[PDB]
């Protein structure tokens, strides 16, 4: 019945069955006496086989599994695999499909940081933040159900040569609504929490990575600029529709998880400082007033012109994406998404591959426990932003 | 450590069932054909799955000991089983419990 | 190009593929002298590595390890973005690893490994973190035949 | 109520065909299948939504063609009648085969009244159908509920 | 109301207020409407008295 | 020659012994050679084999392959 | 020295009760704010103008292109025809969908041509058997449920359906509408001025 | 060979019982054992976000009692939620058998009754948990609507009310076991810790 102590390090398994929501994850982890010198992350329970599926299957033929990467936003990775095939074609995009894309992967990142910081939090103590966030990452469902047809993930709202669907009549001044709804609310939660004493007690100084000890793991997201580096895609590589907005690039350098939290609390008013800067500038403005202008005179008119359509010529199943290789990427909420394409000649890839940020930044986790506890684990497996099913490439 | 292959209704082991411990052993095979009753069992049908088996372990298997071939062999069996199960020998069992038809639906055979 | 002109006076020659429809050029380091050039690279400011897994050239000739190199300024503008190939035997054959350079290659090279048959001699941990570790295939190549196992196959 | 008898089984065998209106909960119904599987009858739900023209899948022998997916190219199964088959599976001391359907809703008032018809002809043999609504489960004969 | 036939709606207490839409099938008196819109043709049973049979 | 409508059966022997087998394991599967082997693509020389079960298809070349 | 340790313990100790007294005013706040629960079987949501719940099917309008299972991701749909000889007719002799493999994607209703294959707000589907989920032709048209016209249901309105300003979709009015005008009434308004 | 995969016209029927006050005593049981199912916490993918959002607060399902709960022993439920790859399937086996016998499974999601998307082209895909454990309920839908699995709950509350009690003997295992000696060359584990304390990683080799 007993175990038979002995002075010797203890090896404890933190198996696939977690009692959370950070994927499913192994961490055969070795302690000494309520330490940890590491650990063996046996990743792997969650490979099905993306990277040669997507050789049978052309782009709209792919395009639902590719929100699957990352369960919570399943927009930063929709917009990775139509841009890949986009730029070898050539096919210009227009600036109205292109505002909505910001729009809604924007608002996906904020998605992506709210359900980080709930079982972030349910992990460090209380379930009440889970339900706050469910009480409100739920109306942004409810926005995307009504732009596209399901909610978080499988919208497969994007294609090749812009957006699928224009927008429905009521969309855009519902989600200013909720724009301004949502900041009253950040700052609840920081009534709630970022002071109570047995929270920020509990991660105080857990976790830390220099600047170039992080730029040698390549830790892509903000784990990269939660140590004092000034680098998001979003702005070094002129991403679509940015520098015409206003920007401030959070930064902490602590390293530790507080220098993660602030980083990740800010952005996610960063980002409703560009939703709220790009409604006021579409190509048309709402979908209501644009088909109304269109159809008053504008059966020929500059209301009915490229840059106002929500795509260009509409692709059929046989596009036959050209020949050439190249790797896109995009700034989500883990970090950088990445896809290496490559193609033949043929409408099906040729090593179709994804480089998720969540696999290289969850590389160093036991540097992240060398020698802390077994019970502040959690609070640093929880500042990634881990979701497994963007490890399964 | 066990090295098991746990699908439905085949569950192969690698100890010896003593009163229902199983205490790895490294060479006894144990095996646990449908325990959860999907499946109504003759003496000669079952006597076939057990030879079946008997000439997969011994027959064909000089190499390592991982679980990819424990899994490989249930895989053999669970084959089998549909053979036995569409040949007509055994069926399914009817019971008032899920009656979920994991092999497949009846046929006819035109 | 501009980096191959630059390593060619560092004594040390490899061949030039162009670009890739990206204005990123492209070259083939050998096998043998990959880890010199990774070197002179890292001096000269190559200090992220941003994708490491390979592909397959097609079913017969050879397989690849595509790297790939940026400068990583702090609040910068459109850098160099160069990326290097390693064409490898099929049979026998390896790399070496890069991860003491920089790392980003542990996970990497592990399935790369995993995933195509590429040793990487001088690797730590070279195991498979995806597919069970005593599995037997390497899966992605164009020429793989898959089990005949029974959680594979149909609900029939 | 909470506690019932066997009337429910008479009326039952009575009507043929009867129409539950149970709440939008499913917790106050199956005891009234337990009563009916107390006497002898044996049950088999099949869920409504998923039956075809109801002539095929219960009378005659129709034509399944399971999912292909690029592999597999099309072909069919033919399986036998849900109550030509399942009625001569009995046991021996077997009262009648009853037949549940669970959303009721979905079908139209024709196999409605088909269902209804079939009760005679084809002899043990009994249906019952969750249409779902009242806060109190109360029941009304098929035949009944149409014209 | 019959098939085949264009229709828009007078409900002011439903969501698929004064959308056109096609008929599509008719059985028991609740008529399935069929809004070519959008991208994903949707497709919702009304009743016969919603409904309004614009030219 | 090989031309519409014919399907195809892996030999036994051409392919595990010329140095390019080592991929997949050792032993085979116990669909080995039933003839279900759908024309799918050919490359000047190469072949692309479904195999009818959904898993996933294979590259092989001329010595492998034989019409049934 | 000693006495700065004793106030710095004290003040440490007063901030802790004061942060934890403030949650404890916050969630004694949150329990007067209504539950923006939804009673689901008894209060059901709406879906929207959009939503992918089961495909419809008409038998009529089917011409055989073989587009749905040449575009779904997994060449799901069972087409089965025979091409009858009057000119060229491909006749259509069975059609399924196996909803226990669908994945809702809806590229099928997007290609159809001819607005015979959509997508209905059916999402209560489920079964005992995943043999029953495989519908036929005559099982797919099948006449839509319309959650609203339900004897005991409260339906509620989603985010993007509430007037502007509003955020829940319990107690309202019983002529609400979406935010704005359509764009047909914004015509005729810029017309008549 | 004239009605492939059978049913087995089975003998000695059921013996049920007849008489009111344990029938009344026996609605009561399934009554309990209904309304307070507890499910375990068992996430793999979306479709345990999915579940997520049932937890929270647009609609709980705390109300006809469940209580998520975070170990096996003390649950009664397994809503299947995600894929379930070669590597986690015994890690799924071991988490069913390693409960109490009055146990039930919804699958929700269609990576989890087929393989869904995955039922092609994949070569890690369990192609249906029914081919792992007995699904007692069936819910189709790669993200289902949350308040569908509340269907899936009613659909398997007015399924646990059509049991009786004197028929718990459909509810244990039989075991038709046996043995057999073999001779496979027992390899040793490389699944251990030793990450950073292994010498190659703290080794620069020559
Ligand atoms: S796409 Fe439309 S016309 Fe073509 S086969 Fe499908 S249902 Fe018939
Ligand atoms: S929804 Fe997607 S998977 Fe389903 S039939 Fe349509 S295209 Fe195929
Ligand atoms: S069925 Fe859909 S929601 Fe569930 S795991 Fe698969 S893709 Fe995700």
């Amino acid at each position: 019945p007993k175990i038979e102590t002995r002075t010797e390090p203890m090896v404890i398994n933190m198996g696939p069955h977690h009692p959370s929501m950070h994927g499913v994850l192994r961490l055969m982890v070795t302690l000494d006496g309520e330490d940890v010198i590491d650990c063996e992350p046996v990743i792997g329970y969650l490979h099905r086989g993306m990277e040669k599926i997507a050789e049978n299957r052309t782009n709209i033929m792919f395009i639902p599994y590719v929100s699957r990467w990352d369960y919570a936003a399943g927009m930063f990775n929709e917009a990775v695999t139509v841009n890949a095939p986009e730029k070898l074609a050539g096919i210009p995009v227009p600036k109205r499909a292109s505002y909505i894309r910001v729009i809604m992967l924007e608002l996906n990142r904020i998605a992506n940081h709210l359900l980080w910081l709930g079982p972030f939090l349910a992990d460090v103590g209380a379930q009440t933040p889970f339900f706050y966030i469910f009480r409100e990452r739920e109306y942004i469902y409810d926005l995307f159900e009504a732009a596209t047809g399901m909610r978080f993930i499988n919208n497969n709202y994007f294609r090749i040569g812009g957006v699928a669907a224009d927008l429905t009549y009521g969309w855009v001044t519902k989600c200013r609504d909720f724009c301004d709804y949502f900041l009253p609310k950040v700052d609840e939660y920081e009534r709630l929490i970022t002071n109570n004493p047995i929270f920020v007690r509990r991660l105080q100084g857990v976790g830390k990575i220099s600047r170039e000890e992080a730029i040698n793991w390549g830790l892509s997201g903000p784990m990269l600029r939660a140590s004092g580096v000034k680098w998001d895609l979003r702005k070094v590589d002129h991403y679509e529709c940015y520098d015409d907005f206003d920007w401030d690039v959070p930064v902490a350098t602590e390293g530790d998880c507080l220098a993660r939290y602030i980083v990740r609390i800010q952005e996610m008013r960063e980002s409703v400082k560009i939703i709220r800067q790009a409604l006021d500038g579409l190509p048309g403005g709402p979908y209501e007033n644009l088909e109304a202008k269109r159809m008053l005179e504008g059966a020929k008119s500059e209301w009915n012109g490229f840059d106002y359509q929500y795509i260009g010529k509409k692709l059929s199943p046989t596009f036959k994406i050209p020949k050439g290789e190249h790797y896109v990427r995009v700034e989500s909420g883990k970090g950088e998404l990445g896809i290496y394409l490559i193609g033949d000649d043929n409408v099906f890839p040729w090593r179709w591959k994804i480089r998720p940020p969540d696999f290289n930044n969850l590389q160093v986790l036991p540097q992240l426990l060398k020698g802390m506890k077994v019970a502040d684990i959690v609070a640093i497996l929880g500042s990634i932003d881990v979701i497994m099913g963007s490890v399964d490439r | 450590m066990l090295l098991k292959s746990t699908t439905r209704h085949v569950h192969i082991y690698a100890g010896h069932v003593v009163d229902g411990e199983v205490h790895p052993d490294t060479e006894t095979l144990t095996l646990n054909v449908d325990p959860d009753n999907e499946l109504e069992w003759n003496e000669a049908a079952l006597a076939k799955v057990e030879a079946k088996f008997r000439e997969l372990v011994a027959n064909a298997a000089g190499e390592d000991l991982t679980e990819y071939n424990l899994r490989r062999i249930g895989s053999d069996l669970e084959h089998f089983i549909r053979s036995l199960l569409m040949q007509g020998e055994i069926g399914y069992n009817l019971n008032s419990r899920v009656r979920n038809y994991s092999l497949g639906i009846p046929r006819v055979n035109h | 190009g501009p980096v191959g002109r630059l390593l060619q006076s560092q004594n040390l020659s490899v061949e030039s593929l162009g670009r890739d429809a990206s204005g990123v050029e492209m070259i083939k380091v050998d096998r043998d002298r990959l880890l010199a050039v990774c070197q002179t690279l890292y001096a000269d400011g190559f200090n992220y590595l941003r994708c490491q897994a390979a592909y397959d050239s097609g079913p017969g000739q050879d397989l690849v390890s595509t790297y790939h190199l940026i400068k990583l300024s702090d609040n910068a503008d459109r850098p160099p973005e160069v990326r290097i190939k390693v064409f490898v035997p099929r049979d026998d054959p390896r790399v070496p690893s890069v991860y003491w350079i920089w790392k980003t290659a542990d996970w990497q090279e592990r399935e790369s490994y995993d995933m195509f048959g590429i040793v990487y001699e001088g690797h730590p941990n070279l195991k498979r973190i995806l597919m069970p570790e005593d599995w037997v295939g390497w899966p992605l190549r164009k020429d793989y035949i898959t089990p005949d196992f029974y959680e594979l196959q149909e609900a029939y | 109520g909470l506690l019932a008898g066997y009337q429910f089984v008479k009326d039952l065998e009575s009507a043929g065909a009867l129409a539950l209106f149970v709440p939008p909960e499913g917790g106050f119904e199956g005891r009234y299948q337990r009563r009916l599987r107390s006497k002898g009858y044996t049950t088999l739900p099949m869920s409504a939504p998923g039956l075809g023209d109801l002539a095929a899948y219960l009378t005659q022998e129709h034509g399944i063609r399971p999912a292909h997916t690029g592999k597999e190219d099309i072909r069919v199964y033919f399986q036998p009648p849900l109550v030509t088959y399942h009625l001569e599976n009995l046991p021996p001391n077997a009262k009648g085969l009853v037949l549940w359907l669970i959303d009721g809703k979905r079908l139209s008032k024709q196999e409605f009244a088909y269902l209804a018809q079939l009760t005679q002809t084809l002899p043990k043999f009994k249906v019952v159908v969750e249409v779902g609504g009242d806060r109190v489960v109360r029941w009304e004969p098929l035949a009944d509920w149409v014209a | 109301i019959l098939p085949g036939m264009t229709v828009k709606v007078t409900n002011p207490n439903d969501t698929y207020y004064q959308f056109q839409g096609i008929v599509q099938r008719i059985t028991d008196g609740k008529v399935a409407v069929l809004f070519e819109g959008g991208n994903w043709d949707k497709l919702v049973t009304f009743q016969a008295s919603e409904l309004e049979p614009v030219v | 020659a090989i031309k519409k409508g014919d399907l195809v059966k892996v030999v036994a022997e051409k392919l595990a012994n010329s140095l390019e087998a080592l991929a997949s394991d050792h032993r085979y599967p116990p669909y080995l050679f039933e003839g279900r082997g759908e024309v799918v693509d050919i490359r000047g020389d190469y072949a692309q084999i479904k195999f009818p079960v959904p898993t996933p298809t294979v590259w092989l070349r001329l010595d492998q392959l034989e019409v049934a | 020295k000693f006495l700065n340790q004793i106030t710095n313990y004290a003040k440490e100790a007063v901030q802790s009760a004061k942060y934890i007294g403030q949650g404890l005013s916050v969630t004694f706040d949150h329990m007067r704010r209504r539950p923006i629960t939804v009673q689901y079987p008894y209060e059901k949501l709406i879906p929207s103008e959009r939503f992918r719940g089961r495909i419809h099917f008409e038998f009529d309008k089917c011409i055989a292109c073989e587009v749905c299972v040449r575009v779904c991701p997994i060449n799901l749909p069972v087409v089965d025809w025979v091409f009858n000889k009057e000119l060229k007719k491909k006749e259509l002799k069975h059609y399924s969908i196996d909803f226990g493999v669908c994945i809702f994607c809806a590229n099928c209703v997007e290609y159809c041509p001819t607005n015979c294959l959509s997508v209905t707000e059916e999402y209560e589907l489920a079964t005992y058997d995943r043999h029953e989920l495989n519908y036929d032709s005559v099982a797919m048209g099948r006449i839509p449920y319309k959650v609203t016209q339900d004897p005991m249901v409260t339906p509620i309105r989603e985010f993007a359906y509430l007037p502007a300003g509003v955020m829940s979709g319990h107690d309202l009015p019983a002529g609400a509408q979406r935010a704005g005008e359509r764009p047909e009434a914004i015509a005729n308004t810029a017309k008549s001025s | 060979p004239a009605i492939l995969n059978p049913i087995a016209r089975p003998e000695v029927p059921q013996e049920l019982a007849e008489n009111i006050i344990l029938t009344s005593l026996n609605d009561v049981y399934d009554w309990a054992r209904l309304s307070s199912l507890w499910p375990l916490m068992y996430g793999t993918a979306c479709c345990f976000i999915e579940f997520a959002a049932m937890i929270g607060s647009r609609f709980d399902f705390d109300r006809f009692g469940l209580v998520p709960r975070n170990s096996p022993r003390q649950a009664d439920l397994i809503i299947t939620s995600g894929t379930i790859t070669m590597k986690m399937a015994p890690a799924l086996v071991r988490l069913y058998e390693q409960m109490p016998s009055p146990k039930y499974v919804i699958a929700m999601g269609a990576c989890t009754i087929t393989g869904g998307m995955f039922s092609s082209d994949s070569y890690s895909a369990v192609r249906g948990v029914d081919k792992l454990i007995p699904v007692d309920v069936y819910l189709p839908g790669c993200p289902p609507r949350p308040e569908a699995i509340m269907d899936a709950i009613v659909k398997l509350r007015k399924k646990i009310a059509n049991e009786h009690i004197n028929e718990r003997g459909n509810l244990a295992q039989t075991h038709r076991l046996f043995t057999a000696k073999h001779k496979m060359k027992p390899v040793p584990p490389i699944l251990t810790g030793q990450y950073l304390n292994a010498p190659s990683r703290q080794a620069p080799p020559p």
